[PDB]
RNA sequence: UUUUU
RNA sequence: GCGAGAAGGGAAGUGUGUUUCAAAG
RNA sequence: UUUU
RNA sequence: GAUUAAGCUGCAUUACGUUUAAACUUUACACUGGAUACGUUUUAAUGUUAACUUACUA
RNA sequence: ACAGUUACCGUAGCUGUAGAUGAAUGCUAAUUAUAGAGUAUAUCUCCUAUGACACUGCAUAACAUA
RNA sequence: UUUUAUGAUCCCAGGCUGGUUUAAUAAGUCAAAGUUUAGCCAGAGUCG
RNA sequence: UUUUUUUUUUU
């Protein structure tokens, strides 16, 4: 069923391809995911318009709105992507998630830190539990008789 | 996530210092009045909109506690109307059914190549 | 830590730094309601009750039967924000 | 049942917003 | 300024161009297939310009003159230039090539590019070429030369030696393989 | 649920190096066949939809 | 254009016409485009003359007729500040 | 309201500080006999090199080292410090023990399969006809699957 | 800029 | 070996453009 | 900066 | 003598005219060329200077 | 969107006042360090630089297995 | 034999389009004859 | 002009 994407393809400018653009005002670009060929200029043409990205947000966690019935019917035309664009769509659960830099089988200390980290974390709530028991809003010390508050978070 | 990253912070009196402040009371002190409809639209409004239709936030996601993982039930969406109304009489025929995508003289579904619109859903 | 002048202050809750490249504030919310401008009272009665009113014309016009014995027939116009328990059953059933 | 692949939730909120549209 | 341009041996007598290039006037960005390679750092075009027209006075001229193809350096010996002066035309012997002296791995513009390893902090497998027929057209410097290559292992010795390889049949005697350098052979 | 699946990360990992190839050009062209195979899947459900 | 410069080559005092009475102080300002037209000097005092560089912009008087122009103080050539204001 | 931005604030430090504190016990030493001078030595350094071993106290404070912080130093150009950067991200990972091609299929090489050089028994047989029905045969690559089975 | 009268 | 007018207003009036359709080298 |  | 035949439709300095007519960056988020590799790299990108003729701001 | 034009009534024609701010000029303010959108703006004269050193690849047979 | 007031012969100048919000029972469902700012298409050749 | 929320027709 080739001949379905055959007004797709260009010859001029190029096969399709999936990228991101730059756009807005000063001090605040959003990125913007579309559709064009690869000769295409950043900042012109686009044949459809799949979503956008934006890294920075109020609430500090980055947010990206995508369409979930076209991404998919664009890849079975044949449309490639950067190695960028590959890694956010695999989170996603669109496309397999491709590996990070420098492999897989490289990453032997990471092991090694990732478990310290979280070690830490669980022995820490530990700590918490007997809090609770005699949980005090003004606890003295016996430096100066000085009040510290305590709140959690 | 919050409730899962938890710590004890020690807060002292000395720390609360900028934390008061000198009125009591507190009000918007710059109207919202627009000066320049054109000018203002075409630097602040027209950047920051990227879609042709009006969408809200959507609602937070709702994880299990114990597995944390998301759960199947959860609120539904939150449709947006243009002054409370949500009813058309004479709907037209939108092109949106078959996005680049029309019909050959042999019948058969081919593609296109155009710019799209970008006032489409805006112009029902 | 104790915040004594006001420089002590300014480098303590002041984000770290980053690139100069890179997009560093955030990006405005834009209400449905409010694009361009901000309604607000400017004159006597500036601290009132004002509730938002959301009209809601008949669904249709076609005689509509009862749902389970309980009447979904519209009996008033004038229909206010807050959703009606004799239409939240109708709705209820529709999904 | 159980749907844990991120593509079968993402379309099990598309249905429902259809299904009340739907008269 | 750049060198001149000049014909080399064997060459008739050319008429010169008034411009560069066709876009000389207008732009100015556009560079040709056919440049010319004499900054540091670069090599000949072989055969376009390596071996420019000689010309001295009278006085200068001597039979050591045109000897001076045979007594170039190693690093620009070619390989017709080295088997003329070996015994039977360096025949029924042994060459390789030592890519350790390049002119742009020691000098020159882009002479610290970033390699995929990245510094280098610290016996090989070298093919050997036996050439069987030999030809000469514009001697000291051109020869076709037909030759059988084949893979050899070096020698633990201080210089570069074969020991007793080469050993496989790669392929039958065919065209020379590189141009640029050559070493000798035990023969 | 395979290539969407835990499965798909342990499986690029074993797979057989080549002599003069990088050790993350194995993994990736493991990857690269995958990523054809989904292709497919979603051009057959297209269709038949 | 908002404003155009020029150079004056005559001063003369054009009476007003009736029921005004008294005397108006007028000059000739000659336009950088080589159109020639009266022009007003509003303020006490004077100090123009013969080949003068002033600025003049726009306005109209009806006390001198055919007058449309006025000049401009401070930002023109040779034309000191008022006296008292 | 200024009080919940202070204690998001207040907490967030604290994340940073221990975090960075595991980071510099898990750091890699250099081998022996590689001082800080050694190792900006061998990666062929400008004339700049004891000006820039003398600013680092030790090799902790070197691999550790964020962007920002290397912009202070004075002796340090764009070609340098795109340099250092590269080298410090091999050696953690193992990626620059001995730069050569053999050395990466000996030692990051090495799958067990769990059958691997086994011969076909009964039981075998039967299993590899059922997954033939599970995935389709003449659709796509159906090796891919099966063999990880 | 300074800051619990 | 591959890419490169990415800095072009000099030509044209029924033209340049827009719209409706079509295109298995 | 009464959040740099 | 051996081919010896060089300065723009572009950019910059100075000057004249007009009410008015633009030079300061660790220039490294992207797009894109090259390529076996998120293995390299490039002013057409981005961020700052501003007579505010605009948003937001006890 | 409204007033004024002898101190009677139809036409006709004028002054102030709205919005769009995509020029110039005058007075007064450099007053925390979270300050922006478009052809990035027109004509003419003299002199200097460019044009062989422009990006990438030796995988352009390289650094080559106890 | 052919065009010609439904403009034939003929002189000078101008290249075509899009841009989301936008108050008022002119409550526009596309801003209602004609107003723009990142953008689409398009713009001859020459070393004799 | 919302303590533990990054959600809120806050008014």
């Amino acid at each position: 069923v080739r001949h379905m994407f055959l007004p797709f393809y260009s010859k001029e400018r190029g096969p399709p391809r999936i990228r991101m653009q730059v756009a807005g005002v000063k001090g605040k670009r959003f990125y913007k995911i579309v559709a064009a060929n690869q000769r295409d200029p950043r900042d012109g043409k686009h044949m459809e318009v799949l979503g956008s990205y934006a890294p920075c947000t109020p609430s500090g966690v980055e947010e990206l709105r995508l369409r979930f019935s076209r991404i998919k019917f664009w890849l079975a035309a044949g449309a490639a992507f950067n190695s960028k664009m590959g890694g956010l769509l695999g989170n996603a659960g669109l496309v397999p998630l491709p590996p990070p830099m420098f492999g897989w089988r490289t990453k032997a200390r990471y092991t090694l830190l990732e478990s310290v980290m979280q070690k830490q974390e669980k022995l820490r709530e530990n700590q918490l539990r007997e809090y609770f028991k005699t949980a005090e809003p003004v606890v003295y010390r016996q430096v100066s008789e000085d009040r510290d508050d305590v709140e959690q978070e | 996530w919050s409730q899962k990253q938890r710590r004890l912070l020690d807060v002292t009196d000395g720390m609360l210092m900028f934390c008061r402040k000198h009125t009591r009371l507190s009000f918007k002190k710059h109207h919202g009045v627009i000066r320049r409809q054109k000018t203002h639209y075409f630097s602040n409004v027209r950047p920051f909109l990227w879609r042709s239709s009006r969408v809200l936030e959507p609602p937070p996601l709702l994880l299990y506690r114990h597995s944390g993982k998301p759960a199947d039930w959860q609120l539904p969406a939150r449709p947006f109307y243009r002054q409370g109304v949500s009813g058309l009489l004479f709907p037209p025929r939108l092109r949106r059914g078959f996005p680049s995508m029309r019909v050959n003289s042999k019948g058969q579904f081919v593609g296109v190549n155009k710019m799209p619109y970008i006032a489409e859903k805006a112009q029902p | 830590v104790s915040f004594k002048n006001r420089a002590e202050w300014r480098a303590f809750m002041r984000l770290p730094p980053k690139s100069r490249v890179e997009p560093r504030r955030p990006i405005p919310r834009i209400f449905p309601w409010r694009m361009a401008h901000n309604p607000l009272p400017r004159r006597y009665p500036l601290y009132k009750h004002r509730t938002l009113f959301l009209p809601l014309s008949l669904p249709s016009y076609s005689p509509q039967p009862a749902i389970s014995g309980v009447a979904v027939a519209p009996l008033t116009i004038t229909t206010n924000a807050a959703q009606l328990p004799r239409t939240l059953l109708l709705q209820s059933a529709v999904r | 049942r159980k749907l844990r692949l991120h593509q079968e939730r993402a379309s099990r909120g598309h249905i429902e917003y259809l299904r009340q549209l739907e008269r | 300024v750049p060198p001149p341009l000049k014909s080399g041996i064997g060459e008739p007598k050319k008429t010169g161009y008034k411009f560069p290039h066709v876009f000389f006037p207008y732009k100015s960005r556009y560079r040709s297939p056919h440049r010319q390679r004499w900054w540091p750092g670069s090599a000949p075009r072989f055969l376009l310009h390596s071996h420019p027209k000689r010309w001295a006075p009278r006085r200068d001229l001597s039979f050591a003159f045109f000897a001076f193809h045979g007594l170039k350096p190693f690093a620009e010996k070619n390989l017709y230039e080295l088997m003329h002066s070996l015994p039977l035309r360096g025949a029924s012997s042994y060459f390789w090539r030592e890519a350790d002296s390049d002119p742009w791995k020691h000098l020159g513009r882009k002479a610290n590019r970033l390699q995929a390893r990245g510094v280098r902090t610290q016996g090989r497998k070298q093919l050997v070429f036996s050439p069987r027929e030999i030809y000469y057209k514009r001697r000291p410097f051109h020869a076709l030369v037909f030759g059988r290559l084949s893979v050899g292992q070096l020698g633990a010795s201080p210089p570069e030696a074969v020991p007793p390889e080469p050993e496989r049949a790669e392929k039958p005697p065919d065209c020379e393989s590189k141009e640029q350098r050559k070493c000798a052979g035990v023969s | 649920h395979f290539l969407l699946g835990p499965a798909a990360i342990e499986q690029q990992k074993a797979a057989k190096m080549q002599r003069g190839l990088t050790p993350y050009q194995t993994e990736l062209f493991m990857w690269e066949r995958q990523m054809r195979e989904i292709r497919k899947i979603y051009r057959a459900q297209y269709l038949q939809r | 254009a908002p404003q155009k410069k020029g150079i004056c080559v005559k001063v003369r005092v054009q009476t007003p016409r009736k029921p005004n009475s008294g005397l108006r102080k007028v000059a000739r300002v000659r336009l950088s485009t080589g159109r020639t037209v009266l022009v007003y000097i509003p303020g006490i005092g004077h100090n123009l003359n013969v080949h003068s560089v002033v600025l003049v912009r726009g306005g109209r008087c009806k006390d001198v007729p055919g007058c449309n122009y006025k000049a401009v103080r401070g930002v023109a050539d040779l034309l000191p500040v008022k006296n008292r204001e | 309201k200024t009080f919940k931005r202070f204690i998001l604030r207040y907490k967030q430090k604290e994340e940073e500080a221990e975090d960075l504190l595991l980071k510099r016990t898990y750091t890699k030493p250099l081998p022996e006999g590689w001082t800080v001078l050694t190792f900006l030595e061998k990666i062929n350094i400008g004339e700049n090199a004891e000006d820039i071993a003398a600013a680092f106290s030790s090799w902790t404070d070197l691999a550790n080292a964020t962007i920002d912080v290397l912009q202070s130093v004075e002796g340090m150009t764009n070609q340098q410090r795109r340099l250092i950067v590269k080298h410090v991200r091999l050696y953690n990972h193992g990626l620059w023990p001995e730069n050569s091609y053999e050395d990466y299929i000996d030692k990051f090489q090495a799958p067990p399969l769990e059958n691997e050089n086994k011969e076909w028994t009964e039981a075998d047989d039967a299993r590899l006809l059922e997954l033939a029905a599970q995935y389709d045969v003449s659709f796509g690559d159906p090796w891919l699957y099966i063999s990880w089975e």
